[PDB]
RNA sequence: UUAUUAUAUUUAUUCAUUUAAGUCAACAAUAUCUAUUUACUGUUUUUGACAACAUGAUAAGGAUUAUAAAUGGUAUUGCAAAUUUUAUAAUCAAAACUAAUUUAUUAUAUUAAAUUAGCAUGUUUAGAUAAAACAAUAAAUUUAGAAGGUAUUGUUGCCCACCAUUCUUUGUAAUAAAGACAACGUGCAGUAAUUAAUGUAUUUAUAAAAAUAUAUUUUUUUUUUUU
């Protein structure tokens, strides 16, 4: 990971909501596809989004079904499940789609950036030239290098 | 600044007034009505 | 009164009346009240009548449109001939499927001549053009054995003809009606698509935009674009409608002054040929320039006798005709039922249009001083703008009475609308070689040493390079004698110097002007003037006797003999202990001294080994009788590398200068630093230093304005590749130092042309060598010698609004 | 001078407007600021 | 590329454009090709415009500037 | 201008914080003329070659009666700090002179040598609304 | 935007890093655009003059017309000067002639006249026999 | 200047109405001018008045289509003083 | 009066105004002598070609300010003018690398250590000496200066 | 509408009110103006 | 308007404390010149950490294998010479040109004010706490 | 909440700059019939546009008139046309912040030429808070159509009592009553008005008044013709 700098996260929603412009930025999803692919990892989480957004993204333009009364309000109620349901959806996927990469990482040995988790190799969070005197969350003075979590040769 | 509460949705101009009505939803795929009216005849 | 124009003239309507129906009774009085209230699914949804929008006039100050016609509307039917589809000038295509279409149809035709003299309109379609240019995938890839083989068996198994699908009857109803007319046009891989080269494609579309300008008008040809001046006019209003309806006007002016002045000429040009009509009766004069050439077009000297003069001249004026009443047809063709100005083959002259000069004026509708968010959110463009049309008039010869009739034309123009004139007449030249020598090179190449700044200033007298034309006949010089040292013809200077009957010595002859072997009117080797005896005995001892031994100007002496002048009279203070010299020996000024045919022309011409004798003769001009004697007779040219070169002949020579003539010569710049080069003798200035003594330690904050970035660091001793290198350090054994490099200059550096003999370097192809060198990044601001005066890219001043396409002639 | 029928005139001097109407759709709106602004038509 | 030329076309809103231009070219090639483009709507054109520049915007776009009250 | 802090205070408009063009800011506020960045402190606030002649403003045109203070482009030289002689550079409030004089400042153009912005305040050129905001910024305290 | 992952890390040379204090911290330059966009624009021609240059695979090497390869042994327009000069229509060899490149091997004969023993200059090229039989023919 | 202001009026002809704006001509087209009598022919109660319109449709070129071969030929049976 | 507005200028006003102004003697353009080479661009001060633009057109004009420059000023005076490098030749480190390239270069050799004095504790600079008494430089201005 | 006059040549509200022309007329020439042709004066220099 | 209204004078005699504050300043200016230079030349004699970050390939290698080789061999007492300085080294390591073009691609490097740190500098407390009393623009030590 | 149509909707935030005065009128040199005109001299009485007061005048600001080509306003924003009666204040090179009305560049590579910015490293973290629906992509947690004002360009509207001088005046009840009136302080009682008001009765009290009990509308409306 050529990205190190200190982050800013944001929560799931925050970032599903964006939709095609980047969570279903159409290459992203090509990218997360392949490395699912590669890893014999079946992308059945991906493809049940990439559905998800597919339609989405062709339908964005359309007004919503008339809202005729209905006091039963079944309709709304269906209206309100189905969506959560999709958000729950991408929540395990936008969930999925860290989970490996930090583990990828892993395998690789790439060190991810500041606060970071990988399941193993990082347990706590990694942070190595940072902005700042200790680990930002632990309280812990910085060792100079940056401490390094993997074996020296390749 | 508005420093007035923001507007609802509807009072709002539609948000692609502009895009063509045709467009919306894309009617895809025409090509295949001629394939599936032929195989609907079929059946019936 | 100034003022007496301004009161009205009639009674104005008065008022007597009631608001109009439903109008104030918020509620903005511009919208009309019922007329908006009216469906516009009954009236529709426009706003101005439909009619061709070119009619309208985008108005001023008034937020609404008005007709340039004055309350008329011309409806769609007089854009278009009759009945025509969509209303088009032509049914086939539109707007854009007649724009490619022209150029599929203009490469069809292109040949290498379409191009040269003509300018963007020269080149061909960019992408017909530059596929063609790309034969590497051109390679036409056959039919695939699948498709051979899918209509194999559709042609022939399965009984069913296939049918491409143009050729398909998609048609439901009208299945009788053909397939386009060319349904079997054949489809190879360099023609279409257009796939082309990536790096051509740049080298074509930035050609274009410099060619721009390059068209050559003024030619010989008989067509719609030829002519001998092309004189264009670029009319000026403020109003697009104007300058149209002016343009407009012109033509039916220059449609007429231009059909009768043409037309005399016609008159005179049928008057010039016919059976007992003269004209072209060739001058005397005339048929002499025809048969004034030394060697002409078969067998030797020629001559040409008073007919095929009077017939050449007769083979010109079939053109000027031609040219001519092919003027005056495309004159009277544009008729006020069928007016088309803009097409050059049917209107004569014809309209070019030029996009019109826009200028963008942003600034703050607001003013106060405590919010600037108040002032940006209240800007507002307003727009400066000028439309310009261009009058191209092509006339078959210049005529000045026209000319003055088209300068005349700035008076009764339209109101608001000035107008500029682009004349463009052939002019006859003469390049006469006797100013202008082909000579050779100079012995002594000049260099990049001769081309630093200001070497305009200070190396190169101002060309044509002076000559001397005058020569005296020295003691005994004779005809041929005097010929020889000028490298002229005897006969040739027997017609030169038509009083010189008699040499007499001491007379100046004039050199003639086909001589080859005049010298540069000065004298290169320094010369000093001792006070040897020169006016008797008495030696030089002021001002005024210096310049009289000499016999030049005071003040020349002085510019030369700089140290001389700063102290005394002609020096007063004399040589003693060991003679002072530019006391005692003054340097003569370099104007007062007087070329020598021995030390302009360099006697000594190398020789190369493709040179045989009469070789470097042939190069030399002189003879082999009289160069193998001038040299000593060798028994093989191997052993003399520069052989003397002839003491020259009575004929002629092509010898080398000895340095080059227009070379500003060093000595004259010493008169025009007179008192500088004074300073050093004077006070003794041993040297100066330009940068301190550790600055070689030194190696960045020392960088000098003529100094550049990327500094290029010592070369590597002779690393200048791979076996130069392993040779020298890692195999020393290695016999090949250096692999056999090209006997002929290796120019690395391309296209940039380097000074040689400079440590130079290759530009970086690794991108970390980039990155981590010292380069400097723009810190301070931008500077640019041209845009400069156009300050910012926000306030672009145009001292003079002109279209931005405006080509200069 | 020249002429052709008028349609409306609009005395607009910074005190008010005063537009008068003998309806058409339009052609050529003239103008004068001279010291009382008025919109011929 | 007649529009104003860009080194990389990977954008939607221009492949639309060069969508629409390949439609247009089919109908003028084959007259009743229309019917089942032009009730797909890859002839009709959209009307859709990017803001022009603005210097009130504090990007230019959209998003106006700022404003604090006392 | 609120406080017109000389004559050209009733004139022009502060127009907001407005953003000029870079290096065309109207008033040359050379408030970062002595910043010292010891690396870069031959070419800061300097020439940028080092073979350039000296500005005018450290020579004499013609016969002056004299010059009240010698403008602040002029650069110090061993002749300006060894010869001693009082040498004014304009600021406010009325001028400033190099009276202890140093090998440290020779090369230097004044620029460099003054400090604008004097850290010593006045509580007498402000009046007291003008004050109250530097009690507040802490820059005067109370 | 300046996260020194972008631009190819070239963007280091413009940024601040840290809580600046914007009014007395923090060089000027780096504030305008056009200044950053002049910038990146020389750093982004770099790329382009460096890939143009490493494929640089032709060396120039000039040479006396007479005994030039007999595709410039025509005028030669020079580049930007006119339509692109397709090298022989008539041959059906069109390429441009700034981009056909001859070989070493072909010119061992005036450029290394001097070559002595000629292949010491280098080895004449062994042509592939694009006749005879050979896998791609099935043999 | 008299020439270009005329208005030819449209209905030139039958049923089909003749354009005279560009807007106009995004509405019309040889081709559909079929469908247009079609819907006229099928209309007329008698096969003779039904001449008018192909009569017509033949002069100016609107391209005839199937049903118009049905709409003639049906009723060209159905037509009692009809000559085989 | 009544709207009859020439669409063109008529034939007789064309006449009479193209006749009240004259023709420009230079616009006739004829010559069959031809140009000058020596003589036409080297005229009298008055009527000369007169470059324009660029400096590089001012040849004949540059030779001029030269010579010029030359005559009034004598090298006397121009002595005075110094060059910055011979200024800060005065200064206690006239000469030291800047950190773009040759950072490393620089070394203590080039501090001058003894114009100040330093503090061991610190480690620092806690003041400076007095450096205009006691700088005896044989070239206060530089030698080959010779007013 | 101040002390600083209106430029009568450069102002469109006078060049292109009723007083004067306006930018859809016709915009021929209005009259051609012979003075010194019909009623030349001699020339009588100030400099010598 | 907001009319321009005035500030009062200058304060009376605030210009003796102007010219004595701005000189006896100058003064200071010295010292604070004098321990900066110092502090950065005596920096560009030291050594500093080394700038590549071994996290990165190629620096990952074992110190006994990879680009170490020719760090430790060819070229380690230039390496030594140039102090580690992340300019010249940089510099330097691509002069050498027998690792290709893996120094800016590939290789990874120290931030900034990460590669000042000079030799034994194992607190990473340390990079921040650079002294303030010099005034050098972050190369002084 | 009455029977062609959507707000819930991200992307942001530490920002400053100004100097050291000067208007009381016009004057061909070349090539057209000659003027020294060459070097055309005649001595001096006023106070607006200003450093000051001195009428007009165009902007910023979204909230309910497009389905076959348009999302920025008039009430007004420094220098403008009739009010003068202390006064030169104008950009020139080298020059000093206190200012509401502002994108500043956040860690592969980093100062080249009119002079241009060294301390603020600390979990893209307080409270406040900024701006989109336009060639792009979010189309619904939901809308005309009934309603009041003590104000009278109208809620930043008025009013109200206690709390001081006063003054006036008495039928002298804590600490006289009434009327006048403009301070300060305390709320914020009233205009359906922050728990509707009014009235009457009981009680309560900084003060408008509050609680309970009844009428009541000078309060606004919500409406089953035997299930």
């Amino acid at each position: 990971n050529t990205y190190l700098t200190r982050s800013v996260a944001t929560p799931p929603i925050s970032v599903i909501r964006t939709g095609p412009k980047w969570w279903a930025e159409p290459e992203r999803m090509v990218k997360h596809k392949v490395m699912y692919f590669t890893m014999g990892i079946d992308q059945l989480p991906l493809r049940r989004t990439a559905v998800i957004q597919k339609d989405l993204k062709r339908f964005h333009m359309c007004k919503p079904p008339p809202r005729v009364g209905d006091a039963t309000g079944y309709k709304r109620s269906r209206g309100a499940q189905l969506t959560t349901w999709y958000r729950r959806i991408q929540y395990q996927e936008y969930h999925l789609q860290h989970l490996f990469v930090r583990h990828m990482w892993g395998l690789l040995r790439m060190y991810p950036g500041n606060t970071t988790k990988i399941q193993g190799k990082a347990d706590d969070g990694y942070v190595g030239y940072d902005s700042v005197h200790f680990h930002r969350y632990n309280r812990s003075p910085l060792p100079f290098p940056a401490r390094e979590i993997y074996e020296r040769r390749k | 600044r508005r420093g007035k509460p923001r507007p609802r949705a509807g009072m709002f101009p539609e948000k692609y007034r502009r895009v063509p009505t045709l467009l919306k939803p894309q009617q895809g795929g025409q090509q295949y009505f001629n394939e599936f009216l032929i195989r609907s005849a079929n059946d019936a | 009164y100034y003022w007496s124009r301004y009161r009205i003239p009639s009674q104005m309507p008065k008022f007597d009346g009631p608001a109009p129906v439903a109008a104030p009774q918020k509620t903005n009085e511009f919208i009309d009240p019922i007329d908006d209230k009216f469906p516009v699914t009954i009236r529709g949804n426009l706003v101005r009548p439909d009619v061709p929008e070119d009619q309208y006039v985008d108005s001023w100050y008034v937020c609404t449109s008005m007709t340039h016609h004055l309350g008329d509307f011309r409806p769609w039917s007089a854009s278009a001939p009759a009945n025509a589809y969509r209303f088009r000038p032509y049914n086939e295509f539109d707007s854009k499927g007649r724009e490619y279409v022209e150029h599929l149809r203009k490469y069809s035709r292109y040949t290498p001549q379409a191009s040269r003299g003509k300018g963007a309109n020269g080149f061909p379609f960019r992408e017909a053009f530059l596929t063609k240019m790309n034969t590497a995938e051109t390679a036409a890839v056959n039919p695939t054995r699948e498709t051979v083989m899918t209509r194999a068996v559709a042609e022939r198994l399965h009984h069913a003809r296939v049918l491409s699908p143009l050729e398909v009857q998609r048609d439901v109803g009208r299945l009788e009606e053909p397939l386009p007319c060319a349904g079997k046009i054949p489809a190879e891989r360099s023609t279409f698509p257009f796939r082309w080269n990536t790096e051509d494609w740049y080298e074509y579309e930035v050609a274009k935009a410099r060619n721009k300008r390059f068209v050559f008008e003024n030619t010989n040809d008989n067509g719609v674009c030829a002519s001998e001046v092309t004189y264009r006019i670029v009319l000026e209003g403020f109003w697009d409608h104007h300058v149209m309806k002016l343009a407009d006007d012109v033509v039916m002016f220059l449609k007429d002054v231009g059909r009768q002045v043409v037309d005399e000429k016609l008159k005179s040009v049928r008057a010039s040929l016919e059976s007992l009509s003269s004209g072209g009766a060739v001058d005397p004069e005339l048929v002499a320039a025809f048969n004034a050439s030394l060697k002409g077009p078969f067998g030797g000297a020629d001559r040409y006798d008073a007919d095929e003069v009077a017939h050449f001249l007769r083979s010109e004026l079939e053109r000027l005709e031609e040219q001519c009443v092919g003027l005056i047809n495309r004159a009277n063709v544009p008729i006020p039922g069928t007016s088309n100005i803009y097409d050059a083959n049917v209107s004569w002259p014809h309209v070019e249009k030029m996009e019109p000069w826009t200028r963008m004026a942003e600034f703050w509708t607001s003013s106060s001083d405590t919010s600037f968010t108040e002032l940006e959110m209240s800007t507002a463009h307003y727009e400066f703008r000028k439309y310009f049309r261009v009058v191209v008039v092509k006339m078959p010869f210049q005529s000045t009475e026209f000319e003055q009739r088209m300068y005349g034309i700035r008076h009764w123009l339209h109101r608001q609308t000035s107008c500029e004139f682009h004349t463009t007449y052939r002019r006859n030249v003469v390049h006469d070689s006797a100013v202008f020598p082909t000579e050779h090179d100079p012995e002594t190449k000049p260099s990049h040493e001769h081309h630093r700044l200001f070497s305009f200033a200070l190396d190169w007298q101002s060309a044509p390079v002076d000559y001397l034309s005058v020569e005296l006949a020295r003691e005994g010089d004779s005809w041929s004698s005097l010929a020889k040292r000028l490298g002229c013809s005897e006969s040739e200077l027997k017609a030169a110097n038509g009083a010189m009957e008699e040499v007499v010595a001491g007379v100046a002859v004039s050199v003639p002007g086909s001589a080859t072997r005049r010298l540069t009117s000065f004298s290169t080797t320094p010369s000093v003037l001792p006070l040897q005896q020169g006016d008797g005995k008495p030696a030089i001892t002021s001002w005024r006797r210096a310049a009289e031994v000499l016999g030049c100007s005071v003040e020349e002496l002085q510019q030369a003999n700089g140290a001389a002048a700063l102290t005394y009279m002609a020096a007063a203070e004399s040589g003693d202990g060991a003679f002072d010299p530019a006391i005692k020996e003054l340097v003569v000024p370099h104007t007062a001294t007087a070329a020598s045919p021995e030390s302009s022309f360099a006697a000594f011409e190398p020789v190369f080994e493709g040179d045989t004798w009469t070789s470097i003769a042939a190069r030399l001009g002189c003879s082999e009788a009289d160069l193998r004697a001038c040299n000593d007779v060798d028994g093989s040219v191997a052993d003399v590398s520069s052989c003397a070169s002839v003491s020259v002949p009575a004929s002629a020579t092509r010898p080398r200068r000895i340095i080059h003539p227009q070379l500003r010569p060093q000595a004259a710049t010493d008169a025009l630093l007179a008192r500088t080069l004074g300073e050093q003798a004077v006070s003794a200035m041993g040297d100066i230093p330009s940068l301190p003594a550790n600055a070689h330690k030194f190696p960045h904050e020392y960088h000098t304005p003529t100094s550049r970035f990327p500094t290029t660091p010592q070369q590597s001793p002779a690393s200048d590749n791979w076996i130069a290198y392993t040779a020298k350090y890692l195999d020393k054994q290695l016999a090949l130092q250096d692999e056999p490099a090209t006997v002929y200059n290796v120019n690395k550096l391309w296209p940039m042309q380097q000074v040689p003999g400079k440590v130079d370097q290759t530009p970086f192809e690794e991108d970390q060598t980039w990155l981590m060198h010292p380069i400097p990044v723009h810190q301070m601001q931008q500077h640019h010698p041209e845009k400069d005066l156009q300050d910012l890219p926000f306030v672009n001043h145009e001292q003079f609004p002109r279209s931005l396409e405006w080509t200069a002639p | 001078s020249i002429y052709f029928n008028l349609n409306g005139i609009l005395i607009w001097l910074n005190v008010l407007h005063i537009n008068i109407i003998l309806i058409k759709y339009a052609f050529l709106i003239l103008l004068n600021n001279l010291e009382y602004l008025i919109i011929f038509k | 590329s007649e529009g104003k030329a860009m080194p990389s076309f990977a954008n939607e809103i221009a492949a639309f454009a060069c969508r629409m231009a390949v439609a247009n070219a089919i109908t003028k090639l084959l007259p009743l090709a229309r019917i089942p483009l032009k009730k797909a709507g890859l002839l009709s054109v959209d009307r859709r415009r990017e803001p022009g520049q603005f210097p009130g915007f504090v990007d230019g776009k959209k998003n106006k500037r700022k404003f604090a009250k006392r | 201008l609120k406080i017109a802090k000389s004559t050209f205070g009733f004139y022009l408009a502060r127009r907001g914080q407005r953003k000029f063009p870079f290096h065309r800011r109207p008033h040359i506020k050379n408030t970062q003329a002595m910043n010292l960045n010891a690396p870069y402190f031959w070419s800061y606030m300097t020439a940028k070659s080092q073979s350039f002649f000296l500005p005018e403003e450290n020579y004499i045109t013609g016969d002056w009666t004299g010059k009240f203070f010698v403008s602040k482009r002029q650069v110090y030289t061993l002749q300006h700090a060894t010869s001693g002689g009082k040498v004014r550079v304009k600021s406010f409030p009325s001028v400033f002179e190099l009276n202890s004089p140093s090998r440290w400042n020779v090369g230097k153009e004044m620029n460099t040598l003054t400090k604008p912005r004097m850290d010593l305040i006045d509580d007498q050129m402000l009046t007291k609304k003008q004050r109250l905001d530097y009690v507040k910024a802490g820059l005067l305290p109370k | 935007m300046h996260d020194a992952n972008r631009f190819g890390g070239r963007t280091a040379y413009l940024r601040e890093i840290g809580p600046i204090d914007h009014k007395k911290k923090g060089r000027l330059f780096k504030r305008d655009l056009p200044t950053l966009q002049f910038n990146v624009d020389v750093w982004c021609a770099q790329q382009t003059l460096r890939k143009q240059w490493k494929g640089r695979d032709w060396d120039v090497v000039e040479m006396p017309f007479e005994m030039a390869p007999k595709e410039l042994q025509r005028v030669v327009p020079e580049k930007y000067t006119d339509v692109p000069i397709m090298t022989d229509p008539a041959r059906h060899d069109y390429m441009n002639i700034r981009r056909k490149v001859f070989d070493r091997e072909d010119m061992q004969d005036a450029l290394f006249a001097s070559g002595g023993a000629g292949q010491s200059p280098y080895p004449a090229i062994q042509r592939v026999d694009k006749a005879a039989m050979t896998l791609d023919k099935y043999l | 200047s008299i020439a270009d202001r005329r208005h030819w009026p449209a209905k030139k002809w039958s049923i089909g109405l003749e354009p005279r704006t560009p807007r106009d001509w995004l509405r019309f087209s040889y081709r559909n001018l079929a469908y247009a009598y079609n819907g006229a022919l099928r209309a007329c109660a008698t096969f003779p008045e039904m001449l008018v319109y192909y009569k017509e449709m033949k002069q100016r070129g609107v391209k005839v289509d199937v049903d118009t071969l049905n709409a003639l030929l049906s009723r060209a049976a159905r037509y009692e003083h009809i000559q085989v | 009066r009544q709207g009859y507005l020439p669409r063109y200028t008529p034939w007789e006003w064309i006449a009479i105004q193209e006749a009240d102004q004259p023709i420009i003697h230079e616009t006739m353009r004829t010559d069959n002598i031809g140009a000058s080479y020596f003589f036409s661009l080297n005229r009298s001060w008055r009527y000369k070609a007169r470059p324009h633009g660029y400096l590089r057109n001012y040849e004949n004009e540059v030779r001029d300010m030269l010579q010029f420059v030359d005559g009034v000023t004598p090298w006397k005076q121009a002595q005075k003018i110094r060059t910055y490098w011979e200024v800060r030749q005065h200064h206690p480190m006239p000469q030291f690398n800047r950190p773009e390239v040759a950072m490393h270069r620089n070394s203590a050799g080039l501090l001058p250590s003894h114009m100040w004095e330093m503090d061991k504790k610190t480690g620092k600079v806690r003041a400076v000496k007095d450096s205009v008494r006691d700088y005896q430089t044989k070239i206060p201005v530089p030698k080959w200066v010779q007013l | 509408l101040g002390y600083t006059p209106i430029n009568p040549d450069t102002s469109p509200m006078l060049m292109y009110s009723q007083c004067h022309w306006h930018y859809n007329l016709p915009q021929g020439m209005e009259r051609p103006s012979s003075v010194n042709r019909s009623l030349p004066a001699p020339y009588q220099p100030h400099h010598s | 308007w907001a009319k321009p209204k005035k500030r009062p004078k200058v304060g009376p005699g605030f210009h003796e404390k102007a010219q004595k504050w701005r000189d006896e300043y100058l003064l200071d200016r010295h010292r604070v010149l004098a321990d900066s230079l110092r502090a950065y030349v005596d920096f560009s004699s030291t050594k500093r950490v080394e700038p590549w970050d071994t996290r990165f390939a190629p620096f990952d290698r074992v110190e006994k294998d990879g680009v170490y080789i020719l760090t430790r061999y060819l070229m380690d007492d230039k390496l030594q010479l140039c102090n580690y300085h992340h300019r010249p080294v940089k510099r330097m390591l691509c002069n050498v040109g027998l690792m290709g073009p893996q120094v800016t691609t590939t290789a990874r490097w120290k931030p900034y004010r990460f590669a000042t740190n000079p030799a034994n500098t194992t607190r990473a407390e340390r990079t921040f706490t650079k002294d303030k009393t010099v005034f050098t623009g972050y190369h002084h030590d």
